[PDB]
RNA sequence: CGGUGAAAUUGAACUGGCCGUGAAGAUGCGGCCUACCCGUGGCAGGACGAAAAGACCCCGUGGAGCUUUACUGCAGCCUG
RNA sequence: CAGGCGGUAGGGGAGCGUUCCCGAUGCCGAUGAAGGCCGACCCGCGAGGGCGGCUGGAGGUAAGGGAAGUGCGAAUGCCG
RNA sequence: GUGAAAAGCUAACCGAGCCCGGAGAUAGCUGGUUCUCCCCGAAAUGACUUUAGGGUCAGCCUCAGGCGCUGACUGGGGCC
RNA sequence: CGAAGCUGUUGGGAAGCAGCGCCAGAGAGGGUGAAAGCCCCGUAGGCGAAAGGUGGGGGGAUAGGUGAGGGUACCCGAGUACCCCGUGGUUCGUGGAGCCAUGGGGGAAUCUGGGCGGACCACCGCCUAAGGCUAAGUACUCCGGGUGACCGAUAGCGCACCAGUACCGUGAGGGAAAGGUGAAAAGAACCCCGGGAGGGGAGUGAAAUAGAGCCUGAAACCGUGGGCUUACAAGCAGUCACGGCCCCGCAAGGGGUUGUGGCGUGCCUAUUGAAGCAUGAGCCGGCGACUCACGGUCGUGGGCGAGCUUAAGCCGUUGAGGCGGAGGCGUAGGGAAACCGAGUCCGAACAGGGCGUCUAGUCCGCGGCCGUGGACCCGAAACCGGGCGAGCUAGCCCUGGC
RNA sequence: GAGCCGGUAGCGGGCGUGGAUCCCUGGAUGUCCGAAUGGGGGAACCCGGCCGGCGGGAACGCCGGUCACCGCGCUUUUUGCGCGGGGGGAACCUGGGGAACUGAAACAUCUCAGUACCCAGAGGAGAGGAAAGAGAAAUCGACUCCCUGAGUAGCGGCGA
């Protein structure tokens, strides 16, 4: 093309800053009667509180904070139809998940809400909803067991 | 980017044999000899992609002009220029 | 930098860089590139001495360094100095030529 | 850099979808009242009406 | 009187006084009172004068020390 | 056309002045870049911008926007 | 460390020597700002703070989306 | 090794220009008497390195390492593990804390044996401690290089000038200032001032407001000398006003200054509260303070857009590129968890009750706004470590003296 | 390739067309100080055993010499070689020793930090290193550097 004064595309502003100056509002800060500007000025991460920040609470959810490990269990993955009633050819994960979108799921669970073409698709565990939408009006398979 | 850009830069006078001769493909002058026998002369600037060392180790000092070969893309400098030529649509990139 | 410029007298050749006319060589060093060959008229007024022709005020000179000259080869213009394969001297030589094997 | 979010806070609270700073409170911790009488029972969860904002943040990497 | 020639301090000035007024002890502000220009060598009354960023003092969840039957340990004595 | 307009901190609108980028194998440039002393015209509310004279002695960087160790009376600051 | 004793002396200063660095130690400690201009222009309060010339949330000054006659000021009208 | 015109007229001088001729896998850069491809040094490139010697790959490679199974049938890294205490490391500060080295005593066993899957028993799994050697892909800098939106000589490097010197110290220690005539010194000839010093002329000299604390040379501080002011006189002093009083415009006026009259409490930092003898203010110049990394997080032009985004490499990049899917947010929630589901959790509960749904999102630069960062600017007496330390003061210690 | 006498700079006198000027690689030189190492020794100043060599008588001084060093291997009993090695080096290694300020808006666990920093061998590298592994998977298959995992698990007056 050229360099036809290619400014910009409307809104941006590098709105830099600067040291001191005597123009407009330049020179000031905003505070006072509130000491806190230090060499390592607070930070400032939330800080303050001056009232434990209402942290008089306490934890009850006891099931973690143990030590070495956490809870180990193969993936837990359900679903919904109104996502890809589109293609099927053969509704089976990997072909999905492993494609389009969605991540790992050792054991397969299925639901959502919307409708679709009751066609057999991997089912390492499904919901009654689908049953009817894939029984006397559909197709469903079986799980792992290996 | 360059899509919409050159389109209008075609209203300028793009073209691009996609691969053209000139002669010894190693002797500068003669290359330009196809510059004139084509219709160009140092003024409105242009560029091009020649994936071959051939015209590279040739085009040497390409003022007002391109003299590429490999692939990096230099639209900008084309801004200060105009017309141009290509090495197969494939060379650009599928 | 480095020590690489010209050679010796013979004829060398004066030119017009603001002087004009052409003459033979004399002497030349490379360090700063300075040297001499008569022509260039410049006079360095001496000090309160006397031993020499007398007290102060100097005399004739020369002065230059970089490029700004040529060589001898009458009528037509001048060229360089090629090599040797099976001619005169072995496979060496070169003494400022016209464009054949002379000057 | 980095900012390794804080476990404890996360050991309890949660942002119910709506971005609401909601979680448990403090009270019926096994009576700590005594009096066979009656009351304790009362318990539940609650937002925060001005701090909540703040909190959610130190947990933008951990979720 | 010839000769050689600093200083700490260093906003700036064309710096009276009274009676009075303004952060409550002004030439610098009133109003009223005087005061031709530059000198010299004198007492410093003030110039809250210098230079010292109060050290008594209160200030710092600021500092250093000694010591107790503070609270915690090193010691080394001790005790199986 | 009603309106608004003092206004510390704060919080918006820009604009301005201030050093590298390509443009720079483009363009002024010794009938001068650059410093400047001067300017009592013009343009800028300002920011400044100019804009031309005399001293001035070797380079500059267009529109544009792209990057910012500056937009410094001072802190008994550093230094000279 | 020494110390015919104060707590003194140790490169004139010594209740803890100095070179050199561990760090901008640190720090609610003290002092700093230069372009133009242009819009609202508030707290010196409440709660809780080993908190009190510090701080959380609040409220009166900021910007944007949105809603909008309903708002601030007003007669009466119930009803305190 | 290399690549290819000049020319006159003017111009100090010509890298000024026209008319045009030119090599150009080579118009990088340094440059030679004023803004130079064809001009000194180079830059495509491809020649080749040694005698000296000399760092090693490829090649070859030498001594030094390389079959299978079947039953007999005894045999293998000890004060060693495993106990133990005090343990350190491990994210592991005692804790339900194994395993690593354990300092202390105990204290075996060697394959139908022996360690770990984090307590004591029982199933199952990969390994075999108490010998030591081991490249590659890893870090690094005084310089060599390059380059480097690297600084560009009150910089930067302390430092481009004979500094780690003058210097201050006792040691340790600590630390300065100080670049710039010019194209060429061509560096001043000569003769009257004359103490050498320091002068005037002249000359060179494109240039002596060009000559040696000389580049160009401002600013505080200097009066020659000029012009407007002044000895009745009261003031942050400057202003505004008619007036007069010397340059410039035919004119219109433009000026400079000031008489008097009026008018006048400054300035930078603090706070119910200022001008204020509450602080600071030598004076002029000159240096001076929140980026930015990374990290978090609201907006903005955007594109893709249930979909929307790949590090670390590898070819390649003058340059550039890049090819190169492991890593995110959503595409749901909610629930201690088990795990249920547009819905979840309490509850015996169809019910009650607080957290659910066209939730377009997503990554750019810019920016808010934060996290480490010292992240604004320097600074307070000290605490830690190591070095210097009694060529002074001490006490005794050796011996000379008075 | 035909200019040199370091630069700075001469008075003063000298070399290359048998080929200098100058960058070079092997190697002949190099006092005492310099771990310095016959010995002393506020280095850089200072006395020796012993053989041969000079002047010279012996000497004295001149010379050469050769003579600390420990250790493992060597070398019989004090015998003799060999190396190593003290010492050296901008970061980057290994190890052994190992703080306090600061945070925690006090403070004693915790923090900084195994950081600063001392001492320790070696290499350009170094350190490391080949499963008595990982871990759950009909599994993987030495060790080092980066990719994330993951700022997750967890550690924690579960406080920072």
């Amino acid at each position: 093309d050229l360099r036809p004064n290619p400014g910009a595309n409307k809104r941006r502003k590098r709105v830099g800053r600067g040291p001191g100056s005597g123009h407009g509002k330049t020179a000031t800060r905003g505070h006072k009667g509130q000491k806190s500007r230090s060499g390592g000025l607070k930070d400032p991460r939330r800080f303050e509180g001056g009232r434990s920040t209402t942290l008089m609470r306490l934890p009850k959810r006891g099931m973690q904070g143990q030590v070495p490990g956490e809870i180990k269990r193969p993936r837990y993955q359900g679903v919904n139809l109104k996502d890809l009633a589109r293609f099927e050819g053969e509704v089976t994960p990997e072909l999905l998940v492993r494609a389009g979108l969605l991540k790992k799921g050792y054991r397969l669970k299925i639901l959502g809400e919307g409708e679709a073409k009751p066609l057999k698709v991997v089912a390492h565990a499904f919901s009654k909803s689908a049953l009817e939408k894939l029984k006397a009006a559909g197709g469903e398979p079986v799980l792992l067991e290996a | 980017g360059l899509a919409m850009a050159v389109a209008d830069r075609a209203r300028e006078g793009k073209l691009l044999l996609v691969e053209a001769f000139a002669g010894v493909n190693g002797k500068t002058k003669e290359f330009l000899a196809w510059a004139k026998e084509a219709g160009l002369d140092g003024s409105e600037s242009v560029l091009l992609v020649t994936g071959n060392e051939l015209v590279r180790r040739a085009a040497r000092n390409l003022p007002w002009v391109v003299t590429l070969a490999p692939e990096g893309l230099n639209v900008y400098d084309i801004v200060r220029t105009e017309r141009l030529v290509m090495d197969l649509d494939a060379w650009e990139v599928f | 930098m480095r020590v690489k410029m010209h050679v010796k007298k013979g004829d060398t050749v004066l030119v017009a860089s603001g002087k004009y006319k052409g003459r033979v060589g004399k002497v030349k060093e490379v360090l700063p590139k300075k040297y001499a060959v008569i022509v260039e008229g410049v006079n360095i007024v001496k000090k309160a001495v006397r031993v020499s022709p007398k007290y102060p005020q100097g005399g004739f000179i020369e002065k230059e360094a970089p490029l700004h000259a040529s060589k001898v080869r009458p009528i037509c213009p001048a060229c360089g100095k090629p090599t040797r394969v099976r001619k005169k001297f072995l496979e060496n030589g070169k003494k400022i030529r016209v464009c054949a094997k002379c000057g | 850099p980095k900012m390794k979010t804080h476990k404890g806070a996360k050991k309890r609270v949660k942002i119910t979808a709506s971005g609401k700073v909601v979680a448990m409170k403090t009270g019926k911790r096994h009576l700590n009242w005594q009096k066979s009488g009656k009351e304790i029972r009362q318990k539940g969860r609650k937002f925060v009406l001005a701090k909540p904002e703040a909190e959610r943040i130190k947990l933008l990497l951990p979720y």
